[PDB]
C-alpha cells in the first residue's frame, strides 16, 4: 500500500486474484473423464504420464534421474478433441483447472497485461499442485512484425515471460505446465524450439480402433434398435476428426425424428453419414475403364 | 457522497482486514476501508460500484 | 434444426442427441443467406443477438477479444437466444502464416470465438448462426461440423 | 547464440534478413562469441542465372 | 530517479534495469560441454582447431 | 537538482502568422511562441524543439 500525497509503504496487501484470474478456475470438475473419451489409443497413455504421473511424484521422476516435460503441447487437427482431453485430466488430477485463453494477456495497455502473465503463475505455485492450460498458443507464441509497435511490443514481451518462468519453476513437478495448439507452423519456434517445451504430443484423428470407441460412447447414451454395426461405419469414415463422427450421431437422431422413431438403426446411420461425408473429403465413383 | 462528483471503479478483490481493492476505471487500484453503507456479500471481483 | 430444439428441447432429449449448436452457410452470395436470419428472427422471438464480423476487432489488441467475451458472456444468461455473426472469415480466414501487422490479428480473434461456442464452456443452446460470402475462406475448424 | 532455419526465410522477405544483422549486432556487443547457424540447406541454396 | 517537482535527475538508481534477450535462444557460458558429449571424439578435436 | 523542465516535441506546421504548432511527446498539440534567439529559418518541419 502507498499513499496517494505522499507514497510511502504503510501496510502490504495480499494479491490472489484480479476479476480475469477469478474466471480462470474453478468448475469444480466438468462431464468429460477418459470414459467419455474414445480411444485413441496410444496417446492416451501418452498424456498420461507427460502429466498425471509426475504430479502425484515429482520424487519418484528425480530419483530416477529423467527429466519430466516443461511444458506439454498437444498438436493436430481440431476437433480430435483436444480441449476435451484437458477437462479429463481435470476430473481425475483434482489440482484446479485454470482455463485461460492466451488472447487475454495481450491487452490493449501494458502490464495489464503483462502483470497477467506473472500473475497467472504466481497463482499456481500457491495451488500447486496446478495444471495451467493454456490453449491454442496463437498470441503468445506468435512471431514478432518488426513492429506494429502498440500491438507488437505486447506480443513480444508476453511471448517472452510464459517461456522464461516455466523454464525456471520447473526443473522437477511443482507447476506443470499444459496446453495445446491447431496451428504451430504458421508461426516461429518459441514452444516449438527444444530449449524451452520438449514434449510434444501428437494427438491425430483416430485410428480405426478408437473411431469405433468413439461410435460406442455417443451411441451409449442413443435409445438404438440392435443391427448396428459401429465398425463398418468407422469404416466409411475413415480420414474423419472426432467432431465429424459426433456431427454424424446428432443427425442419425434427428433423421430418426424425420422417421417419426426415436430407436436409431444402421440404416439410419448410412444416410447420416452420405449427408455429412459428402460435405467433407470425399467419397470415391470411379476406378477407371482400365483398373476394377 | 450521494451526490456527483461520483465515479464507477469496478471491484478488484476485496481484503478480510477490512478494506477493499477497487479498480478504477481512470486507471489505478486502490485500497478504501469498508462502510455500513454496503454490504461484502454483495461485492464480488467484477462488482461496479 | 434451430426452432425445433428451441421452442421444444423435450424431442431430442428422447432420443438421446444433442440439440444443434449452430448452422453454417454458404455457397453463392445473393441466395438470401442473412435473409433467412432475418426470417428465423421473426418467428423464434427468443433474443435475436445481431452483430456483424467486421463490428468485432477494433484498434488495440485485446479489445477485439473483450468484444468477443462479451457476446457469448450475454448469450448464455438469455439462453436460449441466437448469436448471429455476419461473416466467420472477419474473425477467422485461412494463411500460410502471418505476415504479421494486421494478420496477425485474425488468429487472436479466431481463438476467442472455439473456447466458448462449446470449445470448453458451456452453451446453454446458443446457436451460433453463421455466415461467409465465398466457399473457402475460412480455416477448417469452422469447416469441421461440431 | 542459436537462429534456427524455421525463423529464417518467408514467402517474401526482408524481416529474415533483419534477423542476420541482429545476430551480428550481438556478436559484437558481447564479445567473444560463437554463433551457431542452423539450418543452412533451407536458407542456403542453388543459385539461378 | 527524478525530483518529480522540476523532472530533473536527483539519483542514477542501480540495476539499470534487467535487458531482453532477442535472437534466442542465448546461452551465455553454455552448459553443454564437451564432457556431456561423447562419441564424437574426432569431430571435437576438429572443431577445436 | 533543482534544473527546469523543457517539454520536448518536434514541428508539426509552420504557420504564416508567426506561431509554430509543435506537437509534444506528451501527446497533445500545442500552438506555441518563439524566443527571439530562435527562428522559423532554422526550423522546418520534423525539427526537434
Ligand atoms: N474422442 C472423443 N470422445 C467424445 N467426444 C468427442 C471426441 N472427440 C471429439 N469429440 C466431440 O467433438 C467436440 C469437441 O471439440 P473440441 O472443441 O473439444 O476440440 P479441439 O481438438 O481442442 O479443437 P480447436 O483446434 O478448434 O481448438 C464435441 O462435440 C465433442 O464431444
Ligand atoms: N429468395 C429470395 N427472394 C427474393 N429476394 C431475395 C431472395 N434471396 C435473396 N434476395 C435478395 O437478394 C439481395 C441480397 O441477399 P442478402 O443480402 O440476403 O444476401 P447474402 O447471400 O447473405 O450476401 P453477402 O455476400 O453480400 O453478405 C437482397 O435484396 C435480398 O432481399
Ligand atoms: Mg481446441
Ligand atoms: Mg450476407
Amino acid at each position: 500500500a502507498l499513499n496517494q500525497q505522499t507514497l510511502a509503504i504503510v501496510n502490504v496487501l495480499p494479491t490472489s486474484k484480479d476479476p480475469m484470474v477469478y474466471g480462470f478456475e474453478v468448475e469444480e470438475k466438468p462431464e468429460v473423464s477418459y470414459e467419455d473419451i474414445g480411444g485413441l489409443d496410444v496417446q492416451i497413455e501418452e498424456i498420461r504420464e507427460a502429466v498425471e504421473l509426475p504430479l502425484l511424484k515429482p520424487e519418484l521422476f528425480a530419483e530416477v534421474g529423467i527429466e519430466p516435460p516443461k511444458g506439454v503441447l498437444l498438436y493436430g487437427p481440431p476437433g480430435t478433441g483436444k480441449t476435451l482431453l484437458a477437462k479429463a485430466v481435470a476430473n481425475q488430477t483434482r489440482a484446479t483447472f485454470i482455463r485461460v485463453v492466451g488472447s487475454e494477456f495481450v491487452q490493449k495497455y501494458i502490464g495489464e497485461g503483462a502483470r497477467l502473465v506473472r500473475e497467472v503463475f504466481q497463482l499456481a505455485k500457491e495451488k500447486a499442485p496446478s495444471i495451467i492450460f493454456i490453449d491454442e498458443l496463437d498470441a503468445i507464441a506468435a512471431r514478432r512484425t518488426n513492429s506494429d509497435t502498440s500491438g507488437d511490443r505486447e506480443v513480444q514481451r508476453t511471448m517472452m515471460q510464459l517461456l522464461a518462468e516455466l523454464d525456471g519453476f520447473d526443473p522437477r513437478g511443482d507447476v506443470k505446465v499444459i496446453g495445446a495448439t491447431n496451428r504451430i507452423d504458421i508461426l516461429d519456434p518459441a514452444i516449438l524450439r527444444p530449449g524451452r517445451f520438449d514434449r510434444i504430443i501428437e494427438v491425430p484423428l483416430p485410428t480405426f480402433e478408437g473411431r469405433i470407441q468413439i461410435f460406442k460412447i455417443h451411441t451409449r447414451k442413443m435409445k438404438l434398435a440392435e443391427d448396428v454395426d459401429f465398425k463398418e461405419l468407422a469404416r466409411i469414415t475413415e480420414g474423419a476428426s472426432g467432431a465429424d463422427i459426433k456431427a454424424i450421431c446428432t443427425e442419425a437422431g434427428m433423421f430418426a425424428i424425420r422417421e417419426e422413431r426415436a430407436k436409431v438403426t444402421m440404416l439410419d446411420f448410412t444416410k447420416a453419414i452420405e449427408k455429412v461425408l459428402k460435405k467433407t473429403t470425399p467419397i470415391p465413383d470411379l476406378k477407371g475403364v482400365m483398373f476394377v | 457522497l450521494r451526490s456527483p462528483p461520483l465515479l464507477v471503479g469496478v471491484v478488484s478483490d476485496i481484503l478480510e482486514d477490512g478494506r477493499v481493492v477497487v479498480k478504477s476505471s481512470t486507471g489505478p487500484k486502490f485500497v478504501v476501508n469498508t462502510s455500513q453503507y454496503i454490504n461484502e456479500e454483495e461485492l464480488k471481483p467484477g462488482a461496479r460500484v
